[PDB]
């Protein structure tokens, strides 16, 4: 699991 | 410099019907910062709600409030970065039937104290200050999170009433559930007087303040030979005994907290 910020 | 902005979720936090915090890394500083994730379409209202929550966090800056530094949406899901605190809940630091080491308990009291005067000074209360929601980083300074519950109760130097029914039973103030309308301070207030028990007795003193409920009305007849109240010494009971008075009008505001002989009492050394 990834996010962007 | 490309992929700063990636980050990776590596462990979860918490979980909740709000959602979940995964601790999120970045990809190329290693920097660590908690994401709470938003599923909007779990309930009509979560929309409203969290945008609300979004609104409050963003308002907050101080060392004792875990720091918002900013959100993005996709989709349906809102992803919140927020100040990762990894000594993580205060609630694990409160052994059953013990409590903690009492310096280490007013260390954290001052700690609370600090930030609630904050919140209260730009007019939001929390609604729901219990060992769960105060985190810890590091160097084990505590940080009040979770705004879910929070809102304004002054504007414009003009105070308003609350009068939602909300919080947690054990930590909630007797005048949510004897009066329809009631000031915001107060209850925050007591429920950080419940916080302090369980920091030093490491037990709830009742399920909730009601007459009802026979461990409150021992409470108000001062049997304090009986737990938890026996496990407190003479100083800090001293201090309880103002914070969890059923009026809330003859309760201690944080100015008087302050002013507390145990609470100013030396007790502490720096780490
Ligand atoms: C045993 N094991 C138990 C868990 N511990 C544990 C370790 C670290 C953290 C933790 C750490 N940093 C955080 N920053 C913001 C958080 N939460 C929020 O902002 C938030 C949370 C709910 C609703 N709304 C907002 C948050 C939670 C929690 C538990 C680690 C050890």
């Amino acid at each position: 699991a990834s996010v962007s910020a | 410099v490309p992929f700063v902005e990636d980050w990776d979720l590596v462990q979860t936090l918490g979980e909740g019907a709000y959602g979940e915090v995964q601790l999120a890394v970045n990809r190329v500083t290693e920097e660590a910062v908690a994401v709470k994730i938003v599923d909007m379409k779990r309930a009509v209202d979560c929309p409203e709600n969290i945008k609300k929550e979004i609104c409050i966090n963003a308002m907050l800056n101080h060392e004792n409030v875990v720091k918002f530094y900013g959100h993005r949406r996709e989709g349906n899901i809102q992803y919140l970065f927020l100040e990762y605190c990894s000594g993580g809940e205060l609630f694990d630091r409160i052994e059953p039937d013990i409590g903690m080491p009492e310096p280490d308990a007013q260390r954290f009291f001052h700690q609370l104290m600090a930030g609630v005067v904050y919140l209260h000074g730009i007019g939001i209360t929390h609604r729901d200050i219990k060992p769960e929601n105060l985190l810890l980083d590091e160097r084990d300074n505590l940080k009040i999170s979770d705004f879910g519950l929070a809102t304004v109760f002054r504007y414009n130097n003009r105070e308003r009433l609350l009068n939602k029914m909300c919080g947690t039973l054990p930590y909630v103030a007797p005048e949510l559930l004897k009066r329809r309308e009631f000031h915001a301070e107060p209850v925050d207030v007591w429920s950080c007087g419940i916080v302090l028990t369980a920091m030093l007795a490491g037990e709830l003193p009742w399920d909730q303040p009601s007459d009802s409920c026979q461990e409150y009305s021992d409470w108000k007849e001062k049997k304090t030979y009986l737990n938890p109240w026996k496990k407190i010494d003479s100083a800090p009971l001293a201090l309880l005994h103002k914070i969890l008075v059923e009026n809330p009008s003859a309760r201690i505001t944080i100015p008087d907290i302050k002013k507390d002989r145990w609470y100013n009492k030396p007790l502490k050394k720096g780490a």
